[PDB]
């Protein structure tokens, strides 16, 4: 269950306020998954009382965008028995919701999720994610290209095995860190989006086994 | 840090380990307020009177039980997020329709209600402002650390904290 309270003694357009919150939540909150496992109790609200008077809409905005993401990726490293965070950059979507949707089921995919647990460059378990968005149908897999960090692994250029060898080798460093990137770009428009997500464990497993929550 | 901003935080007995689990951030003013929620068929009590509370854009606090969600606890539940809502309000002269409920924790468990009842009694405006880091804790369930974090912005101040590690894929409106 994700329970998230804001408070400010900003003085905000109360229209503006729902609007922007919205924004930035969706951007957010609804922007990161542990365990797919969405709570029936999920909240978060802001409180603005108007005691240091008006503020720039835009302004708080961005406060609230940095305060919101930082709770985030807090959120994102201790997850239940998470060693790692994975943050999934999806880029060149048809628009957005198909970048975050795209960027969901990669985070959420078990073997994505333990291969990155492992430190097993086993991008191939990311295309098979990106695969299973199966009703998206401009999605082309001879068009996708996949990155660990800032070593694109997808589509193989030239041969055979190289290459993807080395480079392997290279997304085995990446992943040794305790925050992941994988960037995927889908090469059919614009639409871009983020989320992010932990790495699967023993841990998540013990916890959620032994452990009445 | 925000001004008008104060928080109550106490052990009520939702886990046997006297840890403060029961939670109240509430403002001395008057209080915009915007909220998103679970859209669960399961979504628990709490939330129902939340959307109800923030329906007029005026909210000035929320009451928050963790270790026990109070969800899946049919009309009992539903009984007592209401009692333990409105006993807040109520205890702080407040209007029923400018404090929200929030629980989290174990699904299908009832409240220790005479815990809780008894410390209704005693619950009275915090002396003094601040206690984000106290209700950050306060709110922990299976997290490992308390999530809190601090911005200015334009003369104002907004604290945030936030919980919640697994269950954990918001899709809330």
């Amino acid at each position: 269950t994700l329970l998230t309270f804001f408070a400010t003694d900003a003085r905000l357009d109360p229209a503006e306020q729902d609007r922007l919150f919205r924004r930035v939540m969706d951007r957010t909150f609804n922007a990161v998954s542990i365990d797919t496992d969405t709570s029936t109790s999920d909240t978060a609200v802001l409180f603005a009382n108007g005691l240091a008077g008006e503020v720039d809409a835009g302004e708080f905005e961005e406060a609230l965008h940095t305060a919101a993401l930082a709770l985030v990726k807090d959120i994102a490293s201790d997850g239940e028995g998470a060693a790692k965070l994975i943050e999934v950059q999806v880029t060149g979507a048809r628009d957005d919701a198909q970048a975050k949707r795209v960027g969901k089921t990669v985070v959420n995919s078990p073997l994505v999720k333990t291969a990155v647990h492992g430190c097993d460059p086993n991008w191939g378990r990311v295309a098979m994610a990106i695969g299973k968005c199966s009703d998206d149908t401009d999605i082309d897999q001879e068009r996708v290209t996949i990155r660990f960090g800032e070593v694109e692994v997808y589509p193989p250029k030239a041969r055979g095995d190289q290459a993807d060898d080395a480079l392997r080798a290279a997304v085995a460093e990446h992943l040794r860190g305790d925050e992941v990137v994988i960037g995927i770009d889908l090469a059919i428009a614009d639409g871009a989006f983020t989320v992010y997500g932990c790495d699967l464990t023993e841990g998540y497993v013990r916890l959620n086994s032994e452990y009445t929550t | 840090t925000p001004r008008g901003f104060v928080v109550h935080t106490a052990p009520v007995g939702l886990a046997d380990d006297g840890r403060d689990d029961f939670t109240v951030l509430a403002s001395t003013a008057p209080a915009t307020v915007s909220a998103v929620f679970t859209r669960s068929r399961f979504a628990g009590p709490s939330v129902v009177l939340c959307r109800e509370a923030v329906a007029d854009g005026q909210a000035r606090g929320v009451v928050v039980l963790a270790r026990n969600a109070n969800v899946a606890t049919g009309l009992e539940g539903e009984e007592n997020a209401r009692e333990v809502r409105e006993a807040v309000a109520r205890a702080l002269g407040l209007p029923e329709g400018e404090m929200l409920i929030a629980s989290t924790g174990v699904i299908g468990r009832q409240y220790p209600m005479e815990s809780i009842r008894e410390h209704l009694k005693t619950l009275e405006w915090p002396a003094g402002e601040g206690g984000f880091d106290r209700a950050a804790r306060a709110i922990m369930t299976t997290d490992t650390r308390p999530k809190e974090v601090r911005v200015s912005v334009g003369g104002a101040t907004l604290v945030g904290i936030a919980k919640g590690v697994g269950m954990l894929e918001p899709d809330m409106a």
